[PDB]
């Protein structure tokens, strides 16, 4: 009873690391504006919206991942391409997860742990990469002129960058689960 | 070696491992529909409510 | 308006503390055996 339980939890948890995971892709909201900030606006790995300032706000939205001429730098395009490897191997093991009816479970469960640990591995290297992109002309010119390299400035992170640190201690943590669970019973 | 066993073997599972390919099919059946599934799903919900 | 969203970022620290707590705890409960 309590083997079959505590695999179905940990199943219930991988499928809640990645829609955390897949939430924290598509959102825009990771670095938010200030009062001291000029131009209100946010931004994301590619999505981002800045406001136009004629009367109200009026926030002009672009970027996609899809095009690679709008991402304000490099570093915003490694960062988005790592977490789409985190999303694809994340979603590979819920696919592994209907392999137990041929599989060994001893096999199934080693095989998600080191698919989670190479989707954590990939979400830290990409959450290490987006602060070096803050130094885009257009991420200075919102947040201002002191924003640079590994410095927030006037900008300050939402929920959504604080989300992904959430999802990569869920990655952790679950990839340890998963690693025991493998050589238990 | 630390109420787990050999770092190389406690995590990874060679033994036992493989002339099982001919099973292949039978994990394609479930493998090449279901995750099939997931990309389909994730993709409208990524266009529809959320885009 | 707000310009710090501080309530957001309280309310999802919760939510992922919690998440994070049911994680841990079911890790130590497997430890126990
Ligand atoms: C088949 C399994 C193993 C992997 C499937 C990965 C899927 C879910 C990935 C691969 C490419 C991804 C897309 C790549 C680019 C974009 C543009 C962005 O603005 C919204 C998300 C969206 C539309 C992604 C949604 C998820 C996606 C379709
Ligand atoms: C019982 C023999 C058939 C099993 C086929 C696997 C399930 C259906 C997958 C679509």
């Amino acid at each position: 009873r309590n083997s079959r339980a505590i695999g179905v939890l940990w199943a219930i948890f991988t499928i809640c690391f990645a829609i955390i995971n897949v939430v924290v892709f598509i959102q825009p909201y990771w670095v938010g504006d200030s009062v001291s900030t000029p131009k209100p606006g946010y931004f994301g790995l590619f999505h981002y919206c800045v406001g136009s300032g004629l009367a109200g706000r009026e926030l002009t939205c672009r970027g996609s991942f899809t095009d690679f001429s709008t991402i304000p730098s490099s570093a915003f395009k490694a960062a988005a391409f790592f977490v789409l490897l985190s999303m694809v191997l994340i979603l590979g093991c819920i696919t592994c997860f209907s392999l137990f009816f041929f599989c060994n479970t001893a096999t199934v469960y080693k095989i998600c742990a080191w698919m989670q640990l190479l989707a954590a591995l990939c979400l830290v290297l990409g959450c290490m990469i987006f602060p070096d992109g803050w130094d885009a002309e257009t991420i200075r010119d919102m947040c201002g002129a002191k924003t640079g390299k590994y410095s927030l400035g006037d900008c300050s992170v939402r929920w959504a960058y604080i989300l992904a640190i959430i999802g990569i201690l869920n990655a952790l943590i679950l990839s340890f689960l998963a690693f025991v669970l493998g050589n238990r019973q | 070696c630390l109420d787990g066993k050999d770092c190389a073997s406690f995590f990874c599972c060679f033994e036992d491992c493989h002339i099982r390919i001919a099973k292949m099919d039978s994990y394609a059946r479930i493998f090449f529909p279901t995750a099939f599934c997931l990309f389909n799903l994730v993709y409208w919900v990524s266009y529809l409510y959320l885009g | 308006d707000s310009r710090d969203y501080s309530t957001e970022l309280s309310v999802t620290v919760a939510v992922g503390a919690s998440l994070l707590f049911l994680n841990i705890l079911a890790f130590a409960a497997l430890y126990y055996k």
